[PDB]
RNA sequence: UCGAAGGUGGGAUCGGCGAUUGGGACGAAGUCGUAACAAGGUAGCCGUACCGGAAGGUGCGGCUGGAUC
RNA sequence: AGUAACUGACGCUGAGGAGCGAAAGCGUGGGGAGCGAACAGGAUUAGAUACCCUGGUAGUCCACGCCGUAAACGGUGGGUA
RNA sequence: GUGAGGGAUGACGGCCUUCGGGUUGUAAACCUCUUUCAGCACAGACGAAGCGCAAGUGACGGUAUGUGCAGAAGAAGGACCGGCCAACUACGUGCCAGCAGCCGCGGUAAUACGUAGGGUCCGAGCGUUGUCCGGAAUUACUGGGCGUAAAGAGCUCGUAGGUGGUUUGUCGCGUUGUUCGUGAAAACUCACAGCUUAACUGUGGGCGUGCGGGCGAUACGGGCAGACUAGAGUACUGCAG
RNA sequence: AUCAGCUUGUUGGUGGGGUGAUGGCCUACCAAGGCGACGACGGGUAGCCGGCCUGAGAGGGUGACCGGCCACACUGGGAC
């Protein structure tokens, strides 16, 4: 089961000395909605084999989102393409606040609580490019504190601590529940 | 002020039922009109629209009503999809709704306002009543002896008693305990979209 | 000219870091110094200890790359600054990398760390973050 | 820009380009229509629109465009003046509201009638 | 003694109008023209002085955001 | 650049202010081969008040003052690590 | 508040049709129900441990509020439907008559003009208009740039100001170190409670983000009270232009 | 600053009067300066504040009602 959406269609045109030849663009981003991201930016003269095509590359090209429970782990300053996208965690249940294309692939990340802000070249795909760098730029508690040669209760905040215990119980009851 | 026109309208046009036994739905499951079955473009506010229309058109509430229902969902601590939920399951008409005294939101609210029900030994006609823990619902003499209320409680064979609701007797007292959660309640729809909506 | 021997220290540090080099010299102080030795009590830096040159003092500093050769730190900035010194509160302690970074604060005990600065209730100014 | 300058000079916040001064801020004015006539548009759009020229308690020359496809105003006439730009013409920035003073909404309209001021048929 | 109002006389600011004139923008379409964009048929541009209905031309100095060899 | 004898916080940038500054232009008084705005002719064009040719007045030179602008470009201020 | 439960492979009539039919539609006529609030009557407050040594004192109001009577009986409209932006077809004139917040729409067959239906949004309010913030990171302290898009002044010397190369010493005037001490009322935020719930207000907290003095600290961030030199300058010898 | 100097009881001292209270609040006599590029004097606008709207915040806009002050009562003055 994967998460499919459109973010915008184009009407791409090439010149010859008879006249125009006009061309079909898309991009589309592929989730499984529990933290695996791709995304596919795909190129035809019809839209079948535009989607297509950007479905191709989407699942050649995937990407891992390290997310605590349901929410990011810490706020990330995405500075990528020629736009800003800055993403922070939130309050559980607030939702997913960002634009279009920030909307459709943290919808196919999973997510359910983040804020975001687009401070510009408000382009999808420029946007699009601005998250994923933010998401790459994360950095999770275990690995971090494995790097600074430091404990776990040493590094992260017991806030935190016990909101991935919260996590890693619900986590087993649903394992359990499904196994039931 | 509440809505006059048909109830099979919005199940029609917007795509899923409300009411749940609408026949004319599941014969003609696209929208009225002479061109329902034209294809229309994607859209996120198409969708987050969608289910707030859903949401509203299905519990019979007002638009302001709602708004301040979502602005009290949003300054409560808690989370604000699930006070959101209580905070319209609240509603008297609802809570009378799903513990089986009414046959649909619509009967329980026109009951409601011509008052046939007492809470806490006090009169009360508001359809938007606020139930709150641990309080008791009761049912006056005058309506137990109107005949639709007696076909309601006979013939009450509808979606099974909640965990916070539940019935005593033959008198048809409702009582509430906790604030159920989400996962129990397991009502249609997505609140996200909605929070979402409003947060735009 | 030579107008800010913290901020130099921290770029010069974070360049070697993008470098990918191992050791760098830096004219010795005390607050370079104590600097280090909080880097060194965080874990953020390998290892630390002061030579003598041809005039004073200097100080040489380790990084710390592990088996797979990304760097150990992300990025620094300073954020009190001659002109613009920016101070907290008891109260209004700042956040940095959502709690998972490190805050210099100059409090009453002197340069330490956020967390336990806000255990102390003690605060100060901030000197940089260090994520 | 460094912190000195800041200190020393401070930053001036953007005037705001106000539109439509012959209101002075205020929604709407009565005025009398000195001359009725019509213009040409721009290139893009050719047309015969309708304008009058009124004259405003704020002692303010300024056209006005009549919408609708009838209107019965003539020189000396008692008008109702709101706040409406119009692109074709070029130098017409208010709409005449239809319903009030001495205008009367144009007759057969069904739809949109509360914009151009059509009471209802029984 | 002070003292408001009033009147003498000349300076500043805000203005309103004013023959006529100078300049600007929008119309659309017409005459006069070939200016610039390709070595645009005299390489372009900048500062400056002169000249000519007009775009411009020339002198001096500076740049290549100039193509060949 | 080397020796590093000595001073021992004198360093940096710098609003307003002040000094220098391509060519052309102006005053006074000299100089003035070549070059060359302006202006005459000759030539082309339907048309040339331009491009071309023959001439040549300011200027181009000198001294004292002036104006203080250039695509004054590395179209990038300086200093430090 | 202007209703309903059930009611047909879905009765008129309108609009399209490919002339098969589809639309308005569970809508409607229908069989039953309670009839809120207005309508007609009865009772009828508290607001007053109040004032008087008097015999009474309520404008509101004979209202609010209860108790009965009759009847679905008295009750819905406004914008939008080219893309932005949830909502399309037909009919009538074609660079005319006209729309419009940006792009922009009619030069005989318009989902953008006008009329019809149909659907969407909202609702006792519906839109237009004007002012203010946000998106506008579009005045960028957090949080912008200066090669070509807007920008490095022509370049130096340098006054006032702004900022300083090490470590050798007090007072604590930049400063945090804790406590008592103000923060009127009202408002905001948290919980409680009352008017049948509704606005409304009834009580007690809490909130009240700044500033006053007494007591306790010295790591950075300044003056002040003494020494050294990694910046800088000088000194000795040469150097090319 | 497309407003660079302003001021002559003006500035300061002493002695008198003055007022509930000190004081160029008023007078006389002595000296020449004070305020000024860390924006004076000039020009336009406007009651200030707890608050309201918007914005996550910073900030921006604003002064409805209520409430804390301020100033006025057709215009200008004066006093019991
Ligand atoms: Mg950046
Ligand atoms: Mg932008
Ligand atoms: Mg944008
Ligand atoms: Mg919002
Ligand atoms: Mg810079
Ligand atoms: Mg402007
Ligand atoms: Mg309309
Ligand atoms: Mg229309
Ligand atoms: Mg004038
Ligand atoms: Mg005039
Ligand atoms: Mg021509
Ligand atoms: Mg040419
Ligand atoms: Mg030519
Ligand atoms: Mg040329
Ligand atoms: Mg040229
Ligand atoms: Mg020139
Ligand atoms: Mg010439
Ligand atoms: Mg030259
Ligand atoms: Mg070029
Ligand atoms: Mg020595
Ligand atoms: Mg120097
Ligand atoms: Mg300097
Ligand atoms: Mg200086
Ligand atoms: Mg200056
Ligand atoms: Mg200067
Ligand atoms: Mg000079
Ligand atoms: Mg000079
Ligand atoms: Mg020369
Ligand atoms: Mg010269
Ligand atoms: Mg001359
Ligand atoms: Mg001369
Ligand atoms: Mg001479
Ligand atoms: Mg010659
Ligand atoms: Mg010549
Ligand atoms: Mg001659
Ligand atoms: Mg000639
Ligand atoms: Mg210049
Ligand atoms: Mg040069
Ligand atoms: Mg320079
Ligand atoms: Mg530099
Ligand atoms: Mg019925
Ligand atoms: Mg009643
Ligand atoms: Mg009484
Ligand atoms: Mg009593
Ligand atoms: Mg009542
Ligand atoms: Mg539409
Ligand atoms: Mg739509
Ligand atoms: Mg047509
Ligand atoms: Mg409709
Ligand atoms: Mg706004
Ligand atoms: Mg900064
Ligand atoms: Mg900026
Ligand atoms: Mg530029
Ligand atoms: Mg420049
Ligand atoms: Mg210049
Ligand atoms: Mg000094
Ligand atoms: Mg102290
Ligand atoms: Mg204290
Ligand atoms: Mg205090
Ligand atoms: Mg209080
Ligand atoms: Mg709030
Ligand atoms: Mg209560
Ligand atoms: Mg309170
Ligand atoms: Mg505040
Ligand atoms: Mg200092
Ligand atoms: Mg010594
Ligand atoms: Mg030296
Ligand atoms: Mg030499
Ligand atoms: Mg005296
Ligand atoms: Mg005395
Ligand atoms: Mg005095
Ligand atoms: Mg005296
Ligand atoms: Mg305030
Ligand atoms: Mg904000
Ligand atoms: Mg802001
Ligand atoms: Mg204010
Ligand atoms: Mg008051
Ligand atoms: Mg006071
Ligand atoms: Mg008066
Ligand atoms: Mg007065």
């Amino acid at each position: 089961n994967y998460i499919e959406r459109v973010v915008s269609i184009n009407r791409v045109s090439k010149v010859v000395k008879g006249g125009r030849r006009f061309s079909f663009t898309a991009l589309v981003i592929v989730g499984d909605g529990k933290g695996m991201v791709g995304v596919g930016y795909g190129k035809a003269k019809e839209v079948p084999a535009a989607i297509a095509k950007g479905v191709e590359e989407a699942r050649k090209n995937f990407f891992r989102v390290p997310l605590i429970g349901s929410t990011i782990t810490h706020p990330v300053q995405g500075e990528a393409a020629a736009g800003v996208v800055m993403l922070r965690p939130a309050s559980p249940g607030t939702g997913v606040i960002a634009g279009g294309a920030a909307r459709a692939v943290l919808e196919c990340a999973g997510v359910h609580d983040i804020l975001a802000k687009s401070l510009g070249s408000d382009n999808a795909i420029n946007v699009v490019h601005a998250t994923v760098a933010a998401l790459k730029l994360l950095q999770r508690p275990e690995e971090v504190a494995a790097r600074r040669g430091l404990p776990i209760e040493d590094v992260a905040p017991a806030g935190m601590l016990k909101a991935r215990r919260e996590s890693e119980a619900l986590a087993a009851a649903a394992a359990r529940e499904g196994s039931a | 002020a509440r809505y006059t026109g048909p109830a099979t309208r919005k199940s029609r046009r917007l795509g899923v039922d409300l009411v749940g036994g609408d026949q004319s739905f599941e014969k003609r499951p696209y929208p009225p009109g002479q061109h329902g079955r034209a294809r229309i473009k994607e859209s996120e506010y198409r969708q987050q629209l969608q289910e707030k229309q859903k949401a509203r058109f299905s519990y019979g509430v007002m638009e302001k009503q709602f708004r301040r229902y979502y602005e009290e969902a949003n300054r409560q601590p808690g989370k604000t999809g699930d006070n959101l939920l209580r905070i319209l399951e609240s509603r008297l008409d609802n809570v009378v709704y799903r513990a089986g005294l009414a046959r649909t939101r619509r009967m329980a609210r026109q009951l409601v306002s011509h008052g046939h029900f007492l809470v806490n030994g006090v009169k009360v006609d508001i359809p938007s009543y606020r139930v709150s823990q641990y309080d008791i619902i009761d049912v006056k003499e005058k309506s137990l002896n109107t005949l639709p209320f007696q076909i309601a409680r006979e013939t009450a064979g509808e979606r099974p008693i909640p965990s916070w609701l539940q019935v005593v007797g033959e008198r048809q007292r409702i009582l509430v305990h906790q604030l159920p959660e989400r996962a129990q309640i397991d009502v249609p729809l997505t609140e996200q979209l909605i929070v979402e909506l409003y947060s735009k | 000219t030579m107008t800010d021997p913290i901020a130099d220290f921290l770029t010069r540090l974070r360049n070697a870091n993008s470098a990918y080099h191992d050791e760098v010299t830096l004219p010795h102080s005390k607050l370079k110094a104590n600097i280090a030795e909080i880097l060194k009590r965080e874990g953020y830096i390998s290892d630390y200890r002061t030579e003598d040159a041809r005039v004073g003092k200097s100080l040489v500093v380790q990084l710390k790359y592990g088996p797979s050769r990304e760097r150990s730190i992300a990025g620094l900035r300073r954020v009190s600054k001659p002109g613009l010194r920016v101070y907290a509160k008891s109260t209004n302690l700042p956040r940095v990398l959502g709690g998972l970074g490190v805050a210099i604060i100059s409090t009453s005990s002197g340069l330490l760390t956020d967390r336990q600065a806000a255990r102390q209730g003690v605060g100060g100014e901030v000197l940089a973050y260090v994520w | 820009p460094t912190i000195q300058q800041l200190v020393r000079k401070g930053r001036r916040d953007k005037i705001a380009k106000v539109k439509t001064a012959a209101l002075k801020g205020s929604p709407q004015r009565r005025g009398v229509c000195t001359r009725v006539y019509t213009t040409t548009p721009k290139k893009p759009n050719s047309a015969l629109r309708k304008v009058a020229r009124v004259k405003l308690t704020s002692q303010v020359e300024v056209t006005a465009y009549i919408p609708g496809e009838g209107h019965n105003l003539q020189e000396h006439s008692m008008v109702l003046v709101r706040g409406g730009r119009v692109k074709d013409l070029p130098g017409v920035r208010y709409k005449i509201i239809r319903g009030s003073l001495d205008t009367q909404g144009v007759k057969n309209r069904k739809q949109a009638r509360s914009r151009y001021g059509a009471k209802k048929e029984k």
